Formats: structure tokens, C-alpha cells, sequence
């Protein structure tokens, strides 16, 4: 079906109407989301099927057709921005400076902005548009407000 | 059942609506993929 380059919507019936339960970013031919909005089911493109390629609950990532192809990022300095697709809106871009996530096994970008859940898999960018992580799995703090990793997977 | 949609380029949009903070969190990353916050 639909094979360009691109952000995505990705949606079910399965519930009352059309619903959207995340989003993706179509790069080289291959699909890459976040696990828990697909958790690795195939999807379909018009009359297309997109079968799962690789996948990671730990990761919290998946890519369909093909691996992993997003492999830019962040360089811990700069501004970048969210291209936030939100449930029924329009495709929207969000200047941030990302914070930090510090773990034992190392630091990581994090974007705090508040959207719906559907929003899950909108791709971050660096200045040259590449896409450097995906945005939905992270943290509530005590405000309520919701601060999300900057979610990348390794290109072989 | 599910399906994708585009919905657009990928592109960064010179002067785009800027907002949001940048916090420091300690954070911890289990086997089912969950973030928790350790203070
Ligand atoms: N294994 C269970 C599970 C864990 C994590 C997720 C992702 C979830 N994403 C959002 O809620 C979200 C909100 C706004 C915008 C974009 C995504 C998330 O990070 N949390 C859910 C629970 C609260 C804090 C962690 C789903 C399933």
C-alpha cells in the first residue's frame, strides 16, 4: 500500500469508531512504532500488509518490513522537536529543550510535553529533521504532567 | 484491524511553537519496559 517516507496515524476499530492508539514514522521502507501501541499485530496500508520485522518489550520499540533504520541522536546540547500528532488534530511541531533520565546504564534524553496517549510513537527531531527518538514511554511526576525518554533503537 | 494513516512530512519547521521545561530525573527501567521514578 503506502510506502512513503513519513509520520503516520496508526488506528483500530476494534473499539466505538475510528480510534488512534499511536503513531509512527515510515523511513527506507520500513515502519518503526512504539511495543505497547501495536504490541507487535501486523498492520494493514490500504490493501497492504506490513508484517512485524524486529521488536523489544524492554526497548518498548518495534519495526515492521524491515530493522531498525533510525539511528541519529540527540547531542545533548541542542533544542529539538516533537512533530506531535495528536487524536483527531493536525500534525503539529513543538520546540523543547530535552531534559535527562539518569539510570544506572546511562543517561537519556527526555521531552517533557503533555499530549493524549494516542500520541505515542511522534518522532523527535534534531535540526536537520533526522529522526532521533520516538515519544510516548516515560514517567508521570508529582504535577501530573507527563515527561517521556527519548526512545531510539540501534541500526545494524 | 489495524491500520495506518499518513499524516505528514518529516521536516523541522523553522519557528515552531516553543514550550516545555528540561527536568533531571532518576529514573529506573524495568523488564516489562516501565519507567519509575526513584525520587
Ligand atoms: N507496561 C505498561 C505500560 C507502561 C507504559 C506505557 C506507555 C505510557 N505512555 C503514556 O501514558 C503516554 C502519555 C502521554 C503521551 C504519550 C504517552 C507510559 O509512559 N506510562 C503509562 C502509565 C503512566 C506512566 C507510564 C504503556 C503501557
Amino acid at each position: 500500500g503506502e510506502t512513503t517516507d513519513g509520520v503516520y496515524r496508526v488506528m483500530t476499530r476494534r473499539l466505538l469508531g475510528s480510534t488512534q492508539v499511536g503513531v509512527g514514522v515510515m523511513q527506507e521502507g520500513v515502519f518503526h512504532t512504539m511495543w505497547h501501541v501495536t504490541k507487535g499485530a501486523a498492520l494493514r496500508s490500504g490493501e497492504g500488509r506490513l508484517d512485524p520485522y524486529w521488536g523489544d518489550v524492554k526497548q518498548d520499540l518495534v519495526s515492521y518490513c524491515g530493522p531498525w533504520k533510525l539511528d541519529a541522536a540527540w547531542d545533548g546540547l541542542s533544542e529539538v522537536q516533537l512533530l506531535a500528532v495528536p487524536p483527531g488534530e493536525r500534525a503539529k511541531n513543538i520546540q523543547t529543550l530535552p531534559g535527562i533520565f539518569k539510570t544506572k546504564d546511562g543517561d537519556i534524553g527526555a521531552v517533557a510535553l503533555d499530549y493524549p496517549a494516542g500520541t505515542s510513537g511522534s518522532p523527535i527531531l534534531d535540526k536537520c529533521g533526522r529522526v532521533i527518538g520516538l515519544y510516548g514511554n516515560g514517567v508521570v511526576i508529582k504535577n501530573g504532567s507527563y515527561v517521556s525518554a527519548i526512545t531510539q533503537g540501534k541500526r545494524e | 484491524d489495524m491500520y495506518i494513516e499518513r499524516a505528514g512530512d518529516i521536516t523541522w519547521e523553522k519557528d515552531a511553537e516553543v514550550t516545555g521545561n528540561s527536568p533531571r530525573l532518576d529514573v529506573a527501567l524495568d523488564e516489562s519496559g516501565d519507567f519509575s521514578l526513584v525520587e
